[PDB]
RNA sequence: GAUCAAAAAGACAUACAUAAAGACCAGGC
């Protein structure tokens, strides 16, 4: 009777912002995103993505807790790069990275069929 | 006629003794019930030794 | 109209001596599973008072090798008190000593 | 009572494999060889149609509601 | 010496480990149900014209 | 599944499961109880490992992708029954949808739902309170009116309703004559109960345990081969306890769902050690004691410890959390103390005893205590005389 | 401090299954591919279910609840489909949804079984996937019994509800033979080897790699039925991309709001 | 009125308020309430 | 018993002093 | 008694300050005068803690001794143990 | 169509002053008791708020220049009292104007036709000016849902 | 057990003279505990200059 | 909420609570919150009496509230220890052997609620940086707070003789200036007992400190067991072929 | 010669008070 609806975790209603952007007063240079309706599958990729990054001092997620779906991820940069800017260019290499796996997934079928 | 007396299932003297399953399906009973409770007002008693 | 008494409230004795009379006897058949069932036709019922706080009739004897099960007991205040019958166990019916 | 489409665990299809399955076992397979020709790799589908058990052939013996 | 009493309410536990010490996972159907009266002032007067 | 029968019986509280299956593992003279074919539980595959830590003390973590697919998935079937009658002299019952002008007694429950003769065909959904059988009582009163001219109420109302915060569909409905030749009627609803996180599971050795909560299957554990964990248990449960045949089971019935053949179980061979076994699982190509590699499901790495995986056989228990779930504020009170009613069902007050009065007097909370035997339950007023110190 | 290049080779292909080499990737990354895999590769799969008249031994929403089960034919179509929520008409239309009919009786005195073959949808595209091997079994009917229903099928993923998981199990596996020691064998001669495994029947592990960090990240991904193996890839990645594109704009449009 | 199902001959009647309850050619007194016309939707979840 | 053992008065000559809004 | 004389611990007791956090929050819950500056608080409990730790709650605590006797002590005069 | 005020006592019967002004006698049988509403509101000749227990002047009608107490109000009727009155035990009845202060969607079944639960099927449980309650045939479960959202099957 | 420790000793408090008192004014002890101190923030210590 | 489950033996069986609403059916309570209750989850029920005035509401708050009632006045020892996995885990993340790399600090220190926001710097810096688990653990301790404990294992030999400090087993627990130099957390350590790390942080520490110090050692030691599991297995019941021979010849003896 | 009104949103008109007691029996922690 109390279950919560199964599509209550991938689907957003009025007035919830998908991104929630909130300065960290114990630290320079940090910033602390949150990501509602989302899970392990997208905090783990970015994560991963801005350690390779030499200009990022700390990144890491959390699920506050299983039952609701948001994460939260602490960036901290070296100074005079922003950590805005740091989880934006982690987005993009991971796009430019998805797309060269799309198509070199692609390549290897048409060989893979008679070949 | 002195009185009426409750009748233990699938003993001697209940309508299903020596019933085959076929038999236990037409009378909408389980054959795999093991029997030995009597009916009274409907609910099913156990005599409990 | 006096045994479809006593088999149907429990209460077994006269209806007006059921102070004295013992009670707890033909309870309603248990219907959870098909082993709730086979365990509750087949189970032994010790008359003593659940309220006693007294172990000696409570312990598993050993003169219950087989013919009692000795793990198959309830518990709360009816540890020990009632016990389930052994598969093997037949109850005699009896005879005459003619 | 009768068997499931999608196994449990993973989720492949036992759904079409018991009436299949019955077959080999009046030709003499065991269900090892049995379980083997229906193409069932893991253990967690070898369990959905080797512990299964079929009340629906019991449930049919009951005449219905209405003729 | 005890009895009876409103604004109660019996649930099963299940474990949280993601809570603090001092709280308590609480169902919405028994958390609607449960009621704490509340005096209206100047403060709050915004909030409770909503609820 | 109780008796094969069942969906001819009538009986209050009737539970069923979808999807029985006779163990993997299975004692030898099971054969003789019946138990292949009633089987009262499913096999499923159980990690024992310290995950998330929402499976400490006895609770158990499950896999919401199989609930989804008919896992321990029921139905819970409620027997109503109401009896016409003819007692008073004029006083009949009878069974009829009540309108709200001629009938007395009334709720605010929708009758739209009751048929011409007052009882709902099956098919129709129903919630807690919604009205199965209209039943109305013509009030004798009216003869006791005298010059009342035509009293606008002549009927009373003693319809009976879903017991509350029971929703279900009605299932089967019927109606007969009793001993004594009165119409009589007994009502079939049912519910179909999806295992929850407050439900209760048990092995066959004791383990009993709640759901802590349900993982989808991307996030549960998998195997090198993709196969995850239906059920994972503490590894704690076992050293205080001291199941091993839980251990063994899960290691013979590893064996049994790889040979095609259901392992034997019977208690005392000395023809099946745990050596004999693990000699037999490790030609299937798994380690012998059956431990095996596990990848974390969140972040995709290797769990560093071997964690233990094999099917064993859980029972869903009559206990679920829809039914121990409680609730008061402000209802039904008693008629002679003034105080809140007893039990779940009439939503009556949970009970402040001895004990706990004597704990607050050890907290030292004076207006916690005076509050909770005064003000919540009943409180009242009385004039006292002042020279007497009786009720005035 | 920018993406790495993977590659990826395919080494048995088949209608059920696609063994892929994916190599130069992180952890993560390799993952949160596997693990898209379930979850939100969209399928076609009933889920509104309305019975007009059911005799059979088993209830309503027993029935209800196999017939979502059962896979569908989403090869191609699913990418034509709009999710029932975003489709503007009211109730169902051709463009969000496909209807299936059932009308099964039983006249003769053996009993029948009702089968996915049964299903009859509107549309030639999807079907029944056994209809593409005997066929799913819905329900058993004697003689008398009469089952009739009307079924509209729709567009959804693997978090809603599990019947919309477009695979079988995702098998993953890396660094098959230990070098990484991200699992710690108490004695390394006891265990089984992986398929993958580069070593010899003599040695039991590979020695301790410092540097190295886990590629080679092998995947099996076994098909339902539904979607072609070779097409639960590709809908994936396309998938995971999506939603990386749905977080640039939308995180742009904050930086540049509070900004 | 009310059409009803007998439990032994399985031959729907038609039979109303006030009447005895028996199933004309059988003569069995346990009647069934047939099925609902009105729409039910099931989730196939 | 605690919390009832002593028996709070106001201070009337304390209340008139401070910056009181309401 | 006397101001003088009087014995009794000059620390206020974990009963007192509960139920001296409890009656203030309930005058402030109802339109009462607030001693302290309140910045961003619609919360009477966060108010009247607030004015505790200023030494602002005006009430004088009442104190039995067991012999019939009392004492009159204001919360300025009582020394916080928290 | 009638109320009244109870103003006599007597062993079968009672004398009760109707909203009209005119005093009747009823068995006590022919008459029920009626739920007196003591939050009521009315307007006086001056449109002021007039609310039970007030003390009003007449300034027209029948009892012009008395003064009461609002004891009960009806539509457009006050029964008043005032103790200097010894007629009917000090109760009269005055026209509120001549003082001076001194549902059919409810059982319905619906199909939700947008948002996240479009298409599943229920029946209002209760209706309100904004957002339904509609109960879920699908599952066990009651929701509200916006009535911009549900539409009405036959 | 429990039930017969609390009735017996339950309106024993320590009264403002810090002398504990049950519900009559009757002196139970002068001080409480002997010591005069709560039990909560008490320590094991070894005294050093014994043995 | 005041919150009880019967039967109530002592005092820290009635303790007040602070909700928050969660989904589905059940209440939901901390596992260390699990020792005062004496309440395992196999079926239990819990009462909940939710008080009605501020007035009474500020009694609980600031005499109910359960970091309040960590010490109990009975035995003078703390009530709530870490409790199951998490006292298995803590031994296991603080032997010698523990390292974690960069990554994998990044996730603990997310779960630190008191954590000041500066990485510390690596036990090893070189040839790659690698935290330790005394090292992270020493974070989660609050303030300066110090003890010094003994291990379980810890052989009754070892403070005799040479190496008393160096300790060969690293059984001897030290904590000085809230860091953890030595030892492995146990029991004796993190449990409940007297002069327990646990029970020195609400004496010298205060009681809100040392609720904020559970529920860090609950949370980042939890979702660090996610890494190394745990287990009981077959091969774990199982000896030597060796001792099956010493355990028979000292029973036919 | 003058004059020539329509029944005012019904709120279980609210406590949903069906919740007999009394008893035994079964189970839960
Ligand atoms: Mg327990
Ligand atoms: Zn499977
Ligand atoms: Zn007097
Ligand atoms: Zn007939």
């Amino acid at each position: 009777m109390n279950a919560p609806p199964a599509f209550e975790s991938f689907l957003l209603f009025e007035g919830e912002k998908k991104i929630t952007i909130n300065k960290d007063t114990k630290v320079p240079n940090a910033c602390l995103f949150t990501i509602n309706k989302e899970d392990h599958t997208l905090g783990n990729i970015i994560k991963s993505q801005l350690l390779k990054d030499p200009q990022v001092l700390f990144a890491g997620y959390k699920v506050p807790h299983p039952l609701e779906h948001k994460i939260i991820i602490r960036v901290q940069t070296t100074p005079d790069y922003s950590p805005q800017e740091a989880f934006t260019n982690a987005i993009t290499d991971l796009i430019s990275e998805l797309s060269l796996l799309e198509e070199r997934f692609r390549v290897a079928i048409k060989d893979k069929q008679e070949g | 006629f002195i009185g009426k007396i409750p009748i233990m299932l699938r003993s001697t003297y209940c309508l299903l003794n020596g019933l085959t399953d076929r038999d236990l399906c037409e009378l909408n009973e389980c054959p795999l019930d093991p029997g030995g409770y009597f009916i009274i007002n409907g609910s099913e008693k156990v005599l409990i030794a | 109209d006096g045994l479809k008494y006593s088999l149907a409230t429990g209460n077994w004795g006269d209806q007006k001596k059921a102070h004295q009379a013992r009670a707890g006897v033909s309870q309603v058949l248990n219907r959870l599973t098909f082993a709730s069932t086979l365990s509750h036709l087949r189970r032994l019922n010790s008359p003593i008072g659940r309220d006693g706080k007294l172990a000696k009739p409570r312990q598993l004897h050993n003169t219950l090798w087989g013919m009692v099960c000795p793990a198959e007991t309830p518990e709360g205040h009816a540890v020990g008190l009632v016990k389930n019958l052994a598969l093997m166990a037949y109850i005699s019916v009896g005879s005459q000593p003619s | 009572m009768i068997i499931p489409v999608r196994c449990f665990t993973c989720g492949k299809i036992v759904g079409n494999k018991w009436e299949a399955y019955l077959g080999l076992l009046q030709a003499e397979y065991t269900e090892g060889d049995a379980l083997d020709a229906l193409g069932l790799k893991r253990y967690c589908c070898r369990r959905m149609l080797l512990a299964h058990v079929d009340l629906i052939e019991k449930l049919l013996n009951y005449a219905p509601l209405e003729k | 010496m005890g009895k009876r009493v409103d604004f109660s309410a019996r649930t099963v536990i299940t474990p949280d480990p993601n809570l603090s010490i001092d709280q308590v996972g609480v169902p919405r159907s028994i958390a609607a149900n449960m009621t704490f009266a509340e005096i209206v002032t100047p403060f709050n007067i915004d909030r409770l014209q909503e609820l | 599944v109780y008796i094969t029968n069942f969906h001819v019986r009538m009986d209050t509280l009737a539970h069923v499961l979808y999807y029985p299956q006779k163990p993997l593992v299975t004692t030898r003279s099971m054969e003789y109880l019946r138990f292949r074919e009633l089987p009262a539980g499913i096999n499923s595959i159980v990690a024992i490992a310290s995950y998330t830590g929402y499976n400490q003390e006895d609770s158990v973590i499950m896999n919401r992708s199989a609930v989804d697919r008919g896992f321990f998935r029921s139905v819970f079937y409620r027997s109503y029954k109401e009896q016409e009658s003819k007692k008073g002299f004029d006083q009949e019952e009878v069974f009829e949808k009540p309108t709200r002008e001629t009938c007395q007694g009334m709720r605010h429950a929708i009758y739209d739902k009751l048929d011409d003769d007052g009882l709902i065909a099956p098919g129709v959904r129903v919630s807690g309170d919604d009205v199965i059988i209209g039943k109305t009582v013509t009030l004798p009163e009216n003869e006791d009116e005298l010059e009342g001219t035509n009293r606008r109420y002549t009927k009373r109302d003693c319809s009976t309703f879903l017991r509350t915060s029971e929703t279900g569909i009605v299932d089967q409905v019927m109606v007969t004559l009793n001993q004594e030749g009165y119409k009589f009627c007994k009502i079939r609803v049912r519910s179909v109960r999806i295992p929850q996180i407050g439900d209760k599971f048990a092995s066959r050795h004791g383990q009993k345990g709640t759901c802590g909560i349900q993982y989808r299957q991307e996030d549960m554990p998998f195997t090198c081969e993709g196969i995850t964990p239906d059920i994972i248990i503490n590894p704690h449960a076992i050293p205080s306890r001291m199941t091993i045949g839980h251990l063994i089971e899960c290691l013979q019935g590893k064996v049994s769902a790889n040979k095609g053949e259901i392992g034997d179980a019977t208690p005392f061979n000395d023809a099946v050690n745990v050596q004999k076994i693990s000699n037999l699982l490790s030609d299937y190509g798994y380690h012998l004691r059956g431990n095996e590699v596990l990848y974390n499901g969140f972040t995709g790495r290797k769990i560093t410890s071997q964690i233990f995986i094999g099917p064993t056989y859980y029972q869903r228990l009559k206990h679920m959390v829809d039914d121990k779930i409680h609730s008061r504020a402000r209802g039904p009170i008693q008629i002679l103390n003034r105080q809140p009613m007893e039990g779940r069902s009439r939503d009556g007050g949970l009970r402040f005893g001895e004990m706990e009065r004597d704990c607050q007097i050890a907290h030292g909370a004076a207006q916690f205590l005076r509050e909770r035997l005064f003000e919540a339950s009943d409180p009242y007023q009385v004039h006292v005389c002042n020279l007497c110190g009786i009720m005035a | 401090p920018y993406a790495n290049q993977p590659t990826v080779r395919i080494t048995e292909l088949t209608d059920e299954n696609v063994k892929f080499i994916i190599e130069n990737t992180d952890l993560a990354v390799a993952n949160s591919i596997r693990r898209v895999f379930i979850a939100e590769v969209p399928i076609i799969a009933i889920d509104w279910v309305q019975i007009d008249a059911n005799s059979s031994v088993l209830h309503d929403e027993f029935i209800a609840h196999r017939l979502g089960l059962i896979p569908l034919t989403s090869d191609d179509i699913v990418d034509k489909l709009q999710y029932s929520r975003d489709c503007t008409c009211e109730e169902f239309c051709p463009e969000c949804s496909v209807e299936f009919t059932l009308d099964v009786r039983c006249n003769e005195d053996q009993t029948r079984h009702v089968t996915s073959r049964d299903l009859i949808s509107n549309s030639p595209r999807v079907i029944p996937v056994t209809s593409r091997q005997d066929d799913i079994l819905i329900v058993k009917l004697r003689k008398g019994q009469e089952l009739r229903l009307r079924a509209y099928a729709k567009k959804g993923f693997g978090k809603e509800h599990a019947k919309w998981n477009p695979t079988a199990g995702v098998a993953f596996e890396y660094d098959p033979d230990n070098a990484l020691r991200h699992t710690v064998y108490p004695k390394p001669e006891e265990w089984p080897k992986s398929e993958y495994s580069e070593l010899d029947e003599d040695e039991s592990q590979a020695p301790y790699d410092p540097n190295g960090k886990p590629e080679r990240f092998y995947y099996n991904v076994e098909s339902c039925g539904s979607l072609r193996p070779e097409t639960i890839v590709l809908s994936a990645l396309s998938g995971l991309k999506k939603k990386l594109s749905d977080l640039q704009t939308q995180l742009s449009h904050e930086i540049q709001s509070d900004v | 009125p009310m059409i009803y199902i007998c439990g032994e001959c399985h031959t729907e009647n038609e039979i109303k308020s006030r009447d005895p309850i028996r199933c004309r050619e059988c003569g069995y007194r346990i009647m069934y309430k047939k099925r609902t016309k009105r729409l039910v939707v099931f989730d196939a979840r | 018993a605690g919390t009832g053992c002593f028996d709070l008065l106001l201070d009337a000559e304390k209340c008139k002093y401070g910056m009181e809004i309401p | 008694q006397a101001n003088q004389k009087r014995i009794t611990t000059p620390y206020m007791t974990k009963y007192e300050r509960a139920r001296v956090l409890g009656t203030r929050a309930l005058q402030i819950a109802m339109c009462a005068p607030v001693m302290v500056e309140l910045e961003g608080e619609t919360d009477p409990l966060l108010i009247a803690m607030k004015e505790l730790k200023a030494r602002k709650i005006p009430i004088i605590i009442r104190r039995y001794l067991p012999d019939g006797s009392y004492e009159d002590w204001g919360v300025d005069e009582l020394i916080i143990t928290d | 169509q009638t109320v009244g005020v109870i103003v006599r006592l007597e062993r079968e019967t009672f004398q009760v002053l109707n909203m009209y002004g005119k005093v009747v006698t009823v068995r006590h049988q022919a008459v029920t008791r009626k739920k007196d509403n003591r939050f009521a509101v009315a307007l006086d000749s001056e449109q002021n708020n007039i609310h039970v227990k007030d003390i009003v002047k007449v300034i027209d009608g029948p009892h012009s220049g008395r003064e009461g107490e609002i004891r009960h109000l009806f539509r457009s009727f006050a029964f008043l009292h005032c103790k200097k009155l010894v007629e009917n035990g000090g109760m009269f009845v005055c026209k509120t104007r001549h003082l001076v202060l001194a549902n059919e969607l409810i059982g319905q079944t619906v199909r939700i036709s947008q948002g996240p639960y479009k298409g599943y099927i229920g029946v209002v449980k209760d209706a309100t000016e904004s957002t339904a309650r509609v109960e879920l045939h699908s599952t066990c479960q009651t929701i509200s849902v916006d009535r911009q959202r549900l539409t009405t099957v036959g | 057990i429990q039930r017969r420790l609390i009735k017996s000793m339950e309106s024993v408090m320590v009264k403002y003279d810090a002398t504990v008192r049950n519900s009559i004014n009757q002196v139970v002890q002068l001080r409480y505990g002997e010591d005069g101190l709560a039990g909560e923030s008490v320590e094991f210590q070894n005294l050093a200059t014994l043995k | 909420v005041i919150f009880n489950r019967q039967p109530t033996l002592h005092k820290m069986s009635m303790m007040g609570h602070r909700v928050r609403i969660l989904p589905w059916s059940t209440f939901r309570l901390n596992l260390s919150v699990t020792t005062p209750y004496n309440a395992d989850f196999d079926g239990d029920e819990m009462n909940l009496h939710l008080p009605q005035s501020l007035e009474t509401r500020a009694e609980i708050q600031e005499l109910a509230m359960v970091p309040r009632m960590i010490v109990t006045p009975q035995s003078n020892r703390p009530v709530m220890g870490i409790v199951q996995d998490t006292l298995t885990a803590v031994r296991k993340f603080t032997k010698r052997d523990v390292f974690l790399e960069r990554g994998e600090v990044m996730n603990l220190l997310m779960f630190l609620s008191t954590w000041d926001g500066k990485v510390p710097q690596p036990a090893i810096l070189k040839p790659r940086p690698l935290w330790t688990g005394k090292q992270i653990f020493s974070l989660i301790i609050p303030g300066h707070i110090n003890c010094i404990r003994t291990h379980s294992t810890h052989p009754d030999d070892e403070d005799s003789g040479p190496y008393k400090h160096i300790s060969p087993g690293d059984t001897k627990v030290v904590v000085e200036n809230g860091e953890l130099i030595m030892g492995i957390l146990c029991k004796k350590s993190l449990g409940t007992s007297a002069g327990s790390l646990v029970h020195i942080s609400y004496l010298e520490m205060g009681h809100d400190i040392t609720r904020l110090f559970y529920s860090n050692i609950q949370t980042v030691i939890n979702n660090w067991l996610l890494i190394e599991g745990h287990t009981i297995g077959i091969g774990d019941s199982i000896a030597d072929s060796k001792t099956y021979q010493d355990i028979q010849n000292t029973i036919k003896k």
